[PDB]
């Protein structure tokens, strides 16, 4: 029933930032999460007389049900790459050297070479399955030298990731701690909304 | 779905 951003784990849908839908795979996204915020509505919805209109994520709208580049995780909602892959929104956030091309629509991902070279590097310290523990790339706890590594989406899951407020000036605002180093009430609001994203989309 | 933003205030 709750609507839970899938990229950023928050609850709140106002009028210029909603969390929205896709009508096939079921992801819930805001638009500004994803980069469809401030975009006029569709030619089709000319036809409803209804207050909404149907979306679809970029994924959907190419047939394919893809895997990220840069984790092992199937969930969540993507964005294309230049090459023609696939990265998680939260993954291309999260992960360092990775950009996106324009901020507006965060479309698209380009990953270079020095991404690639990343690939297995480090051991994933919270996938439950091991056998893909060293596939894409890894983040570590940003706490003063700790080097605890985590896929980003593993991170997610276990209510680790923190945006900072726009007000703090944070040239780079996106950070993960390790359990060790979390803030525990930020975890605790973080981890109950994934397990509610969970239950909802299924 | 998406609200369309003529239902939007
Ligand atoms: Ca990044
Ligand atoms: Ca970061
Ligand atoms: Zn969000
Ligand atoms: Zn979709
Ligand atoms: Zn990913
Ligand atoms: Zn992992
Ligand atoms: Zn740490």
């Amino acid at each position: 029933h709750i609507l839970i951003c899938c990229v950023c784990l928050g609850d709140n849908s106002e009028d210029a930032d909603e969390i929205i839908q896709c009508d096939n795979c079921g992801v819930t996204v805001h638009e500004g999460c994803y980069g469809v915020d401030g975009e006029s509505d569709s030619i089709m919805s000319s036809a409803s007389e209804n207050s909404t209109e149907p979306w679809f994520c970029d994924a959907c709208k190419n047939g394919v049900s893809p895997s990220c580049e840069l984790c092992p995780s199937q969930d969540g909602i993507f964005k294309e790459t230049d090459a023609g892959r696939w990265v998680h929104v939260v993954c291309a956030l999260y992960v360092p050297g990775v950009a996106f091309g324009d901020i507006d629509k965060l479309r698209p991902v380009t990953l270079t070479e020095m991404n690639y070279s990343k690939y297995g590097a480090k051991e994933c310290s919270l996938c439950e399955d091991t056998r893909f523990a060293r596939t894409g790339v890894c983040i570590s706890c940003d706490a003063g030298m700790c080097r605890s590594f985590f896929h980003v989406t593993c991170a997610q899951r276990e209510g680790l990731l923190s945006e900072a407020a726009a007000e703090e000036d944070i040239a780079d605002p996106f950070f993960a701690y390790c359990k060790q180093h979390a803030d525990r009430f930020d975890r605790k609001w973080k981890r109950k909304n994934y397990l509610a994203l969970q239950s909802y989309c299924k | 779905a998406r609200t369309k933003q003529t239902a939007r205030k």
